[PDB]
Formats: C-alpha cells, sequence, structure tokens
C-alpha cells in the first residue's frame, strides 16, 4: 500500500563539490542514491517528492567527507497481511500465478487459487478456467487478492497471494 | 579534551 | 506481527500518510514531467516505470479536484486513513462487499450508511 | 538555546583556532573551494590561514555547555587574537 513519509538519510559528499550550486548537487544525489531502491522496514521507496530540510555538514575525522543527514517526504509502497490489493498477472504456470502489484512480485500457489480453476496450458495462452470456462483467469487480467504473506530478500519484497474469501479473483 | 571540546559544522550559507 | 486484516501496523505507520493509487499517480506523472525536462540527469527507475504503469492501469480518477473531494468527503467520515486509502483505492459496490474486502469495518458503521458512503465514492468516480 | 543570547566568548580559542585551521587546510587539501584570493599559495595551512585572517572560513564552532545545550559561532562571529 502506498504511503507518503518522512525519512531520514546521511550523504557524504566527494569533496569536488563543494562551492556555489552544491545544495542541487546534495538533493541530485539522493535523489540517485534512494529512488528506486527498497528497504525490508519501510517497503518499497516510490519516489522522494520533497527535501524538507538539509541538516548541517559535519566534517568526519580524516577522510574530510563531509558527512549531510537530510529530512524528506517520500513515497514508499508497502503491504500488510490481510490486505486486499489490485494486481495485474503478469504469467501463469502449474504452481500457481505470478502477479504483480507495482514493483512488487507477488505469487499465489495453486492452492491458494479456488479449486474451480484448473490448469490449462493447452490453452492458446495458458490461463486458469473452470471446466466452464466461466471465470478465465489468464496474463494481463486483473485480479484481487489479500496478501497471506510478505518476505524480504536482499532490500526486495516479495509477497504471497490468495483468492480464498469471497470478492476475489478476475475484475 | 582541548581541541575536542567542541564540534565543527559546514557553513552552507558562507560557502557561495 | 503485523495485520491489515486485524489493523495492526508497526510504530513505524501511524502518523504516515496515506495515499491514493490515483494520487500516486498524479505525483508519478509530475516526477516524470521532471524528468522529462531537466537534463543531465539519470532516467527513473524500472521499478518506477512497474509502479507508475500499476497505478496508472488502476486509478480510479483521472482527475485531481475529483480526488481531493473523495478524501475530503471521507475525512469527514470517521475512518482510519488505511480503511480511506484502501476504499478509495477499491471502490467497493456494496456494504458486504466491504466488510470482506476490509474486515476492519466490522461493527463499525450501520450497512446502510457505509453504503452510501460508497455511492458517495461511486458518483464521483469519473468516465474514462 | 537563544541565539540571541549566547553566553560562552566572543573570542575563539587557542583550540578552536588550531581545530578550524586543520579542519579547513585539510578541506583545502580535498579540492574545496578557496574563499580568499591566492598570490603563489599551494599549502594548505597557508591557505587555512589567510582564510582565517580574511574572517572567511566557511565552519561553525558548535560549543557544548555542561548542561547539555549547544551554542553555534561562525568563525566570522568569533575574534580571532593569534
Amino acid at each position: 500500500m502506498f504511503y507518503h513519509i518522512s525519512l531520514e538519510h546521511e550523504i557524504l559528499l566527494h569533496p569536488r563539490y563543494f562551492g556555489p550550486n552544491l545544495l542541487n548537487t546534495v538533493k541530485q544525489k539522493l535523489f540517485t542514491e534512494v529512488e528506486g531502491t527498497c528497504t525490508g522496514k519501510y517497503g518499497f521507496v516510490i519516489a522522494v517528492t520533497t527535501i524538507d530540510n538539509i541538516g548541517a555538514g559535519v566534517i568526519q575525522p580524516g577522510r574530510g567527507f563531509v558527512l549531510y543527514p537530510v529530512k524528506y517526504k517520500a513515497i514508499v509502497f508497502r503491504p500488510f497481511k490481510g490486505e486486499v490489493v489490485d494486481a495485474v498477472v503478469t504469467q501463469v504456470n502449474k504452481v500457481g500465478l505470478f502477479t504483480e502489484i507495482g514493483p512488487m512480485s507477488c505469487f499465489i500457489s495453486r492452492h491458494s487459487i479456488p479449486s474451480e480453476m484448473e490448469f490449462d496450458p493447452n490453452s492458446n495462452p495458458p490461463c486458469y478456467k473452470t471446466m466452464d470456462e466461466d471465470i478465465v483467469i489468464q496474463q494481463d487480467d486483473e485480479i484481487r487478492l489479500k496478501i497471506v504473506g510478505t518476505r524480504v530478500d536482499k532490500n526486495d519484497i516479495f509477497a504471497i497471494g490468495s483468492l480464498m474469501d469471497d470478492y476475489l479473483g478476475l475484475v | 579534551a582541548g581541541t575536542g571540546c567542541f564540534d565543527l559544522l559546514l557553513d552552507a550559507e558562507k560557502c557561495k | 506481527e503485523e495485520d491489515a486484516s486485524q489493523l495492526i501496523f508497526p510504530k513505524e505507520f501511524e502518523t504516515a500518510e496515506t495515499l491514493l493509487n490515483s494520487e500516486v499517480h498524479m505525483l508519478l506523472e509530475h516526477r516524470k514531467q521532471q524528468n522529462e525536462s531537466a537534463e543531465d540527469e539519470q532516467e527513473l527507475s524500472e521499478v518506477f516505470m512497474k509502479t507508475l504503469n500499476y497505478t496508472a492501469r488502476f486509478s480510479r480518477f483521472k482527475n485531481r479536484e475529483t480526488i481531493a473531494s473523495v478524501r475530503s468527503l471521507l475525512l469527514q467520515k470517521k475512518l482510519h486513513k488505511f480503511e480511506l486509502a484502501c476504499l478509495a483505492n477499491l471502490c467497493p459496490e456494496t456494504a458486504e462487499e466491504s466488510k470482506a474486502l476490509i474486515p476492519s469495518l466490522e461493527g463499525r458503521f450501520e450497512d446502510e450508511e457505509l453504503q452510501q458512503i460508497l455511492d458517495d465514492i461511486q458518483t464521483k468516480r469519473s468516465f474514462q | 538555546q537563544a541565539n540571541q543570547k549566547r553566553i560562552t566568548t566572543p573570542y575563539m580559542t587557542k583550540y578552536e583556532r588550531a581545530r578550524v585551521l586543520g579542519t579547513r587546510a585539510l578541506q583545502i587539501a580535498m579540492c574545496a573551494p578557496v574563499m580568499v584570493e591566492l598570490e603563489g599559495e599551494t599549502d594548505p595551512l597557508l591557505i587555512a590561514m589567510k582564510e582565517l585572517k580574511a574572517r572567511k572560513i566557511p565552519i561553525i564552532i558548535r560549543r557544548y555547555l555542561p548542561d547539555g545545550s549547544y551554542e553555534d559561532w561562525g568563525v566570522d562571529e568569533l575574534i580571532i587574537s593569534d
């Protein structure tokens, strides 16, 4: 789920950047580093909206790299357990659905897909369908899923979906 | 003690 | 340890302000406008691409002031920011759909009052 | 602490001068911009002393008080004796 929150970060400036235009370089450095990154604590970091305050440079002992704390508001995306969310089915397999929730990859195992659905690799797109084909889940379809599991791997979160209770599945 | 009894901060408004 | 269904969140996200896929979308479009102009700046990450496309596909509101009005009406209604942004992102059709999708609304409101809240959302939903 | 009323001395201490000069000399040695003009000086210490005499060192001294508060003085705000 998308949050807007305030964060703290410290940047070590190579000395070449002292002078006029320095703060703009500081902001651009923050943009370069933190955007696109993902943290198990705050979930994925969508983008840095605004920099509230630039803390005063502190000179470290030796190595002279000046150190700037930056307070900044940014957009992050962090799901939670039991959250129902819109997701997109990017690829299908006999094991289950690999879907994408914005930046996040989410998995729905075969047991978490309801019993009515059988895997048909033979379909022109491999898909999931009932014997009647009434409800057919294939690639690019929009679905609603509960996040029943979240797991952090190398700062990158991927989730586990479930379609059990009512009002879930094809949209 | 002596040179360690205080901190130094960079003056962003004066580097201009 | 954290649960959206039980409304258990870590102490990091209490004062945190929630967003809508439409709000996120417009802010990301603005960020795309800054990245387009102001050259000699790195391109937006592929993650930025995936999230922008996601919030583009599910954006239920294509207008800024409509988003602000959806926000404003639901804040007049007593609800959690999580419930606020979840309902606005989902746009449930029936009060039992609200309770199934958002179990935190169990016993909060009467299904009729919640239903008219929903109809306020749906009327403010924009055509595309 | 009220910056309008700073209780510490308006003079730069010998230790403040020493550490400020050393810090600024290291900054110059690491290719920081110089705030004063230069005739032929290439030693960072000489450049730092010239900047201190000119009162053009962009450093703030954060003097801590025993109670825990602090007072921020610009190097140009202090009285340089030596």
